[PDB]
């Protein structure tokens, strides 16, 4: 099992600073090069820096260029970005990536990637979100809706779920939406069959560690 | 440096299909040094083919990469529903660049959505916004027209609308439109209504409530 690992992001006010850690396994790692990618919201993918095996080379895109730092530990099979003043284009997610095997330079392609973590570059404030009921209505086809309103948080993101994971089917949950609050917003619906709104309870858990939010909302006919 | 011109912008495609995928660059990428990426919504990219044309381990025969110098291709010879993806293109002759990727949408037959209406809870009436939600689930294809008439009278500005990324297992997408309004505006008027017309739709449906129900 070939992983990677990234941590260390999240909300930074602009001129900040933070520093990302990458921790790997499942390889010699102290033969290959690790590389840092990045991925704004919506866009695509942006080359960071990238570092070879010995830290005998070092490269940056001119993007970072004297403001991001890279560095390893061989010994603990991590690499590490320091990001020092940081601006609004900063803000993506970071992805830790380790080229295929046997190629010829430091900076290359990449098979094995991170989960990714997400830096967000502002001086909003994190702020719990609002989670608020879609009560089902009393029909088409024998089909009623329900869902939960989450409602003006920052940074992203949430995740929602119905029954703690047991209710899968039927779920649409949706992208975040920016308010001209700059808040974010999002619902999470289900589509069920009407008479099932008697034989079953519907509890929406919604997620937002950068607050440490846990809401649990009951939804019921109104 | 190095731009990676991907065309085209999006391609809609039946199961079955072929797809192919183009990337020029501005200029010769050393030894072809070109990778191609898939990558679906919320997940890292998977590294489809590098070096022109060496598949990735354990990616299937489907995909396979040609081209030389600045015209590089990638050819989905069947096209299964779990390819609804976006595929880029990257150099690594030069610093590295991507393409902005093609779209890759999976056609399917005509799907018309069913229509939800919520009206805002009262816990968010206290709050002092009125949030009215209106919900269109699994239809095809992905163009529809939302509309919010209160009192009848078609509101503009006001709405944001969100869409899931075609299912998996039907293909379909699901719409969610938000409707914001101050207690105040909200409360001044009774009839709201969402106005729903759908390729698959014979003619405009509209679903509402009054604010009494
Ligand atoms: O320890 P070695 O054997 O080598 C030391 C290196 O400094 C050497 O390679 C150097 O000369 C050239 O590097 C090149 O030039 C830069 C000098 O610093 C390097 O940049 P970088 O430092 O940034 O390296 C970039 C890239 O080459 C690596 O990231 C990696 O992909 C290679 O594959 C790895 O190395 C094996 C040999 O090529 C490969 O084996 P391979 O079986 O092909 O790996 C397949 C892979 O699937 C599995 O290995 C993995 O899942 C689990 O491990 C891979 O393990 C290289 O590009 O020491 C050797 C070497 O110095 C010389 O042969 O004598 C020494 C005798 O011990
Ligand atoms: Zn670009």
């Amino acid at each position: 099992e070939v992983q990677l690992v990234e941590s260390g992001g999240g909300l930074v006010t602009p001129g900040g600073s933070l520093r990302l850690s990458c921790a790997a396994s499942g390889f010699t790692f102290n033969t290959y090069s690790m590389n840092w990618v990045r991925q704004a919201p919506g866009k695509g993918l942006e080359w960071v820096s990238s570092i070879s095996r010995s830290s005998d080379y070092i490269y940056y895109a001119d993007s970072v260029k004297g403001r991001f730092t890279i560095s390893r530990d061989n010994a603990k099979n991590s690499v590490y970005l320091q990001m020092t003043s940081l601006r609004d284009e900063d803000t993506a997610v970071y992805y830790c990536a380790r080229d295929p095997g046997g190629m010829p330079t430091t900076v290359t392609t990449w098979l094995y990637w991170g989960q990714g973590t997400l830096v967000t570059v502002s001086s909003a404030s994190t702020k719990g979100p609002s989670v608020f009921p879609l009560a089902p209505s009393s029909t088409s086809g024998g089909t009623a809706a329900l869902g939960c309103l989450v409602k003006d948080y920052f940074p992203e993101p949430v995740t929602v779920s119905w029954n703690s994971g047991a209710l899968t089917s039927g779920v649409h949950t949706f992208p975040a939406v920016l308010q001209s609050s700059g808040l974010y917003s999002l619902s999470s619906v289900v589509t069920v069959p009407s008479s099932s709104l008697g034989t079953q309870t519907y509890i929406c858990n919604v997620n937002h560690k950068p607050s440490n939010t846990k809401v649990d909302k009951r939804v019921e006919p109104k | 440096e190095i731009v990676l011109t991907q065309s085209p912008g999006t391609l809609s495609l039946s199961p079955g299909e072929r797809a192919t995928l183009s990337c020029r660059a501005s200029q010769s990428v050393t030894s072809n040094y070109l990778a191609w990426y898939q990558q679906k919504p919320g997940q890292a990219p998977r590294l489809l083919i590098y070096d022109t044309s060496r598949r990735a381990t354990g990616i299937p025969d489907r995909f396979s990469g040609s081209g030389s110098a600045t015209d590089f291709t990638l050819t989905i010879s069947r096209l299964e529903p779990d390819d609804f993806a976006i595929y880029y293109c990257q150099q690594y002759g030069s610093p590295v660049t991507f393409g902005h990727g093609t779209k890759v949408e999976i056609k399917r037959t005509v799907a018309a959505p069913s229509v939800f209406i919520f009206p805002p809870s009262d816990e968010q009436l206290k709050s002092g916004t009125a949030s009215v939600v209106c919900l269109l689930n699994n239809f095809y294809p992905r163009e529809a027209k939302v509309q919010w008439k209160v009192d009848n009278a078609l509101q503009s500005g006001n709405s944001q609308e969100s869409v899931t990324e075609q299912d998996s297992k039907d293909s379909t997408y699901s719409l969610s439109s938000t409707l914001t309004l101050s207690k105040a505006d909200y409360e001044k008027h009774k009839v709201y209504a969402c106005e729903v017309t759908h390729q698959g739709l014979s003619s405009p449906v509209t679903k509402s409530f009054n604010r009494g129900e």
